[PDB]
């Protein structure tokens, strides 16, 4: 699949763990971590929609009461060819 | 005589058609036809009521009917939280700005 | 924190740290 | 199918009109026509269980208002080959 | 050439014959058998078109009706199945 | 076995009621299917004492309640050399 | 099969609702699809007698409230040779 | 013989029950079966005068309740000879 | 016919005697007699879809009061292809 | 003799003084031994009518006494011969 | 992906609107384009059952205030093989 | 041919078989393992991709949940290891 | 020898521990271990009638109270030639 | 590698689903999936001290909740070496 999952924290252990939720909940692999700045870290990661759902819900509800928390979270499901570059 | 019949369904729908259903007529398919506990029962609930006095509860509503963050109704078959299938429960909380899915 | 499972909650070692590590 | 239905009434009239709505109700066909004697008379037809089942009660519900009335009306879905010779 | 059945039903065979003759009488109907259904109830059947049945089966029903026993069972087939009469006799 | 079990009924739907109710129980051999007149109808098995005993029981006690009922239900346990023509 | 089930509502959502509801409960033939006019939509299936009652209940029942609803259906077991050329 | 019939309802699901009532009711051939639009379905049979009568009456006037209804019927004897591209 | 019904009970006796009940009272033939296991017993009939009904109706009219009785009784009118590996 | 006697019990102790009640109330074939699951035994055998009944009466009898006791004990007069892979 | 996803609403504006957000909300393939008349107009996609969920909602979201609306959007996860043809 | 894992598993055979029928009524799957766990436990495995398994075994929990004994789990699973696969089925 | 002793059980340690008990008290021979189902433990030995009284009546005296108990021991004491199949 | 886990659960599905949470928690080699019998499912596996401690903890936290859900888990450090060829 080409769906995009994606996730943002603060720190890395909420990063990791939310990581850990990707390849323990569905078939998605991630295609990048990313040091965004100021603390803000996300991961990136390709998988079928409903993959990458359910990899999504596990990353939110393990990651909002790790250190900081989970910042923010989104679910792209056709990422246009546009994009690409861009990740 | 008049053909056409009126038949309810078990959950509760006018089906006119001709049905099968029992009657104090033609006999050698009464035999207490009444014990009801299984899936996909084209049996008619008019021969519950009036010749068992037990309705039954239905089934194959395979419809299922759920509301989009929009307020508006979806429905066909449906992938959020059943209170009965785990294994899902986390992240049921949780706000996934996009494209919507539950 | 949500069921323990996939992430242990606040199992503390020897003063306070939640120490969930992995 | 091979299941058998089968009416017994007062005198042929509402024979007749029971065979009517035998072949007008469902997919039966007529395999016999009897006069028992002494007034009663019985139409012999073969054809799938609930196709024939659901004949039989539109011949009954046809015959209940028609003459004298209805005298006997069974179904047999399972015609034994012992009783082929009796039919 | 009409082939809805008018036939009728009567206690002894009295009133069958004065039935079928008012029956015919009243209608071109054209007589296609009379039947011992056994105890003494005779039926007579005819063929004719729909008006024609319905004309001549009335007026035989209300001449029938007093004589002998009496009338049993009338009744119109306006379209007699393709199998009933094989069944029927033909 | 020779011992021959019938049934008669007013009436020819509980007759083949009775018929296959005998060829569904036991082992009977219908060898008898007398329409008699005036609403008296015979069936006629043969076969073992008992197997026929338990299916007479059975039939009636089954077909009693359809149509108009039944009349006589006995067994005959040694049918003579000579009543055969009348079977 | 002869028997003709069948199936009409307002819109061609439940039209295909109770036609996949037919064509998964019974042994139905999905024949015929009619656009009617002013949102009007049948489909009419052939199958056996009991299939076509089976088929029909369960797609009046799956397709109740869902879209702008039914507005009927009915068993026909056998439609007359001249009715086939109206479909 | 060339007694003309008229069903009329909206919804062609009416209208073909009460073609079949048609085709089991009196000897009338059906000739036409016409969207009228706006989801509006007429049937168009011929036969006897007295056989439209049976027929149109016992079919229009028993499939009223089917659904969202019949709206008229009507019959004629002998449409004129001009009125013949209407058939 | 394909369509499936079957029966759950404890012990053979009933499982045995509603087996009987399906091949007495419609034309069905059983495919298959499992031992579930702690005496779950199942039988596992193929037939018309009414044929179906009638056959398993009986079976449970003469079940439930045989030794322990009926479990369950379900009907499945189209197994899918994809369930026949699992029979 | 296809007449089917069988007796379901708890353990085989009972199992097996019932197939001995089997052989001494009658000289019927014993057919087969079966261990259903969850303790439950079966025994099947196979002979005349009379026979069987007396078998099975015999053996019910001697049930009551031995272990928890007897589960459920009837008869089948004859089996249909669809049912014979239930051997 | 053979999950099908369609919707219908009144005009074709809010129809292919529907359609775009088909498009770009997850993988699907816009497999037709239907006048049910009167103003009903239905779209039909095939994809993933996650992707058809998704993109569902997205249209569904998309099309409810635009002209006078949506009526009705539904999901067949796995159609039968009979509901083809209806294409 | 999604590796998402889906079970039923039930308090007898019945609404096993029932939860298998309204699993491929419902969405995309392909069945592996029927297996009788003993006492009348009996389990329904089947695979496919995730959203489709998830609408199955909803489904099929849905149906069976009353259907004779009654439904005793649905618990969907996530994704089972490289190392899990051997061990059901292989 | 032709006197069967045998011996059901809760558990296996009663039954083994019976079992050896039958070895030392009575010169029989152990012709059966059988895993009834359930946990249903049973032993079958063979013996003369006074050997194998005397050793069942020790066992079971000696074998009540062992660990979860003794369910059913009672002895054969003519046993039929066909029972010896059932071993 | 050598600490040996193990735990049952009162059905399979529990079982599995605690070998995925053994798999998803702490590398282990599950060596072992058992049938008790009567519905007690067995798991077992291999790793480090730590490793199947912190695993067996993971699953019996995820345990509970699944059917009827966790009955037995405790580990050992040191298996004894001849256990295995039993296992």
């Amino acid at each position: 699949g080409i769906a995009l999952g994606m996730i943002e924290t603060r720190g890395l252990v909420p990063a990791i763990e939310a990581a850990d939720a990707m390849t323990k909940a569905a078939e998605v692999r991630l295609i990048g971590r990313e040091f965004v700045g100021g603390g803000y870290v996300t991961v990136l990661v390709r998988g079928e929609t409903g993959a990458v759902n359910a990899a999504v819900r596990a990353g939110a509800d393990a990651c909002e009461r790790v250190g900081d928390g989970l910042v923010a979270a989104h679910i792209i499901a056709r990422p246009h060819r546009e994009v690409e570059p861009a990740l | 005589f008049e053909k056409v019949g009126s038949y309810d369904t078990l959950n509760g729908n006018n089906v006119t058609g001709t049905g099968v259903g029992r009657s104090d007529y033609v006999t050698g398919n009464e035999y207490g036809s009444c014990k009801n506990l299984t899936g996909d029962e084209y049996i008619g609930s008019q021969q519950y009521e009036k010749f068992c006095g037990s309705t039954p509860k239905p089934e194959a509503r395979k419809v299922g009917l759920s509301l989009s963050s929009k307020s508006n109704l979806i429905s066909g078959t449906m992938t959020g939280r059943s209170k009965i299938v785990t294994g899902d429960e986390p992240g049921s909380c949780k706000v996934l700005t996009g494209t919507p899915y539950a | 924190i949500a069921d323990a499972s996939w992430k242990v909650g606040k199992s503390e070692t020897d003063s306070g740290q939640t120490v969930t590590g992995t």
